[PDB]
């Protein structure tokens, strides 16, 4: 509010399972009126989720960031990712270098 | 004529554009992607990616 | 969620079969194996799913 | 002569490159790309690639 316009942010909460690090993240959607959306990280390998594709496959879709972006019809919703601690880093080549 | 199903299309696209702020650099891609759209024929897998 | 009737044999997905061999609105669908669904080529279905 | 044409596709590369200065090496690349693109039907997953 001091400083004008809206903005942006970064945070990680951390803390021992089931203590309600989700369930907050619900509530300060709803408390600061920006629309909510989530996804899980953990366990994935391959970049494409997060990142779409070529469209010169027959199949190709937008990555759900971008889907997200189609129904939360705000450019600044509330993102949460979730489970970053036990990202898939298995494959080779880090999907979470493009997280980054 | 509702059999109409190539201007339609633009017609439609072109509105559902209008009330964004759009940046100037997308305002092109859109266009030229709509002029490439507008001339194509309408059964083609080209169409129906574009 | 089927295709758009411009493709061949674009017959509706497996839920309007469904509803059709049932004959009623209400039916008590049954997923089975949902175990081993995903990694597609766009990625998974999931989120339609869901 | 009025409407549209595949040599004003032709034309907007060939202007885009009428500034810069090329080495000789790559003018002559562009070229054969150039002309064999006229020649193809548009359609063809070819005229995409080129
Ligand atoms: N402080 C709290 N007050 C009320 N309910 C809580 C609180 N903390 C947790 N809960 C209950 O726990 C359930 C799930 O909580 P939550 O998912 O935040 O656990 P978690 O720590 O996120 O688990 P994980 O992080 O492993 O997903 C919710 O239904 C919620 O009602
Ligand atoms: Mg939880």
């Amino acid at each position: 509010q001091l400083r004008g316009s809206t903005q942006g942010k970064i945070l990680c909460f951390y803390g021992p399972p089931g203590v309600g690090k989700t369930s907050i993240a619900r509530s300060i959607a709803r408390a600061l009126n920006r629309e909510y959306f989530r996804f899980s990280v953990g366990g994935m390998t391959d970049v494409a989720e997060i990142k779409g594709h070529r469209r010169t496959y027959v199949g190709a879709m937008p990555g759900k960031i971008i889907q997200c972006l189609k129904k939360t019809k705000t450019e600044n919703p509330l993102i949460l990712i979730d489970e970053v601690d036990k990202i898939g880093r298995g494959y080779q080549g880090d999907p979470s270098s493009a997280l980054l | 004529l509702e059999k109409d199903d190539k201007d339609a299309i633009e017609e439609k696209f072109r509105e559902r554009l209008k009330e964004l702020v759009v940046p100037k650099h997308v305002m092109d891609v859109v266009d030229e992607e709509l002029s490439k759209l507008g001339l194509l024929d309408n059964h083609s897998s080209e169409f129906n990616v574009t």
